[PDB]
C-alpha cells in the first residue's frame, strides 16, 4: 500500500498497555507462581509467550481468571520475564540467569531463551 | 512519520 | 537500572496483537459507527486513543461490550485508524484525510491529528 | 538485543 507509519507507536503502546498494568487497569487474569500472584493481560501475555498464547486459545481456559504454573517456575524469574513483556526491557544478572533461561524456555519466549544462552556461553 |  | 532491550519487541507484540484481531481472537468490544461494527481489544484502544481511555476507565462503561460512536463519524476514516492502532501504519489519502483528521479529533489520537494538519497544508 |  501507500500507508505511512508513525515509528514510535509500538512502543508507545506497549508503555500505554503497562501503565495500565501498574495501575491495574482492565486486568483479566492471575498467574500464580510458588504462591506469588501476578495480575495481567491475556492479550500480551499471548503476545509475548508461547504458552499463554496456547493457554488463552483454548476453548475451555481461555475463560480462566487463574492460571497456575508448574511449581517448579521461579517467581522472580517470572516477575523479570513479565516486566519484559510489557517493557522490552530485561533485568538478566549473573545471579538469576538460570531462573530467566528456564521460565523463558517453559514460556516459550525464544528472543529471551537466545540471549540467556549467548549471554551463559560468553562466561564459559 | 516516514514511508515505512 | 542494567536492563539489555530487544529492539523489535514492541512491535512483534503490536503483530501479535493485530493477529489475535483478525482471527477475532479474545476480543471484548464492538465499536459501532454508522451501523458498521468493529470487533477490536479494549486495552488497545485505550492505548491508541485519549477518548476510548476515558471510556474504558469509566467504572460504568468499563463494563459495556457495545460502543456507539457519534453519528457523525464516518466508517472508512474509523476503519483506517483502527487499522493504524494495531499497525503503526496509516492509509492517508487526499480522498479520504477529512474524515481521518476528524475521526482522529474525535477520538484524541495527537499524533494522526498532527500528520493530517500537515498533510493539508502542503497542498493549500 | 541493545544496552538501551
Ligand atoms: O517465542 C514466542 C513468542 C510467541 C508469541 C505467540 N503469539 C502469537 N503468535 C501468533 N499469533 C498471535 C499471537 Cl498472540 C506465539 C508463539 C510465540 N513464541
Ligand atoms: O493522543 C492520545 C493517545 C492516548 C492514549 C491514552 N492512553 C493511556 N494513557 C495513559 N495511560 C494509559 C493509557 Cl491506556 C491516553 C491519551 C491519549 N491521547
Ligand atoms: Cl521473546
Ligand atoms: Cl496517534
Amino acid at each position: 500500500d501507500s500507508c505511512i507509519q508513525f515509528t514510535r507507536h509500538a512502543s508507545d503502546v506497549l508503555l500505554n498497555l503497562n501503565r495500565l498494568r501498574s495501575r491495574d487497569i482492565l486486568t483479566d487474569v492471575v498467574i500464580v507462581v510458588s504462591r506469588e500472584q501476578f495480575r495481567a493481560h491475556k492479550t500480551v501475555l499471548m503476545a509475548c509467550s508461547g504458552l499463554f498464547y496456547s493457554i488463552f486459545t483454548d476453548q475451555l481456559k481461555c475463560n480462566l481468571s487463574v492460571i497456575n504454573l508448574d511449581p517448579e517456575i521461579n517467581p522472580e524469574g517470572f516477575c523479570i520475564l513479565l516486566d519484559f513483556m510489557y517493557t522490552s526491557r530485561l533485568n538478566l544478572r549473573e545471579g538469576n540467569i538460570m531462573a530467566v533461561m528456564a521460565t523463558a524456555m517453559y514460556l516459550q519466549m525464544e528472543h529471551v531463551v537466545d540471549t540467556c544462552r549467548k549471554f551463559i556461553k560468553a562466561s564459559e | 512519520w516516514v514511508i515505512p
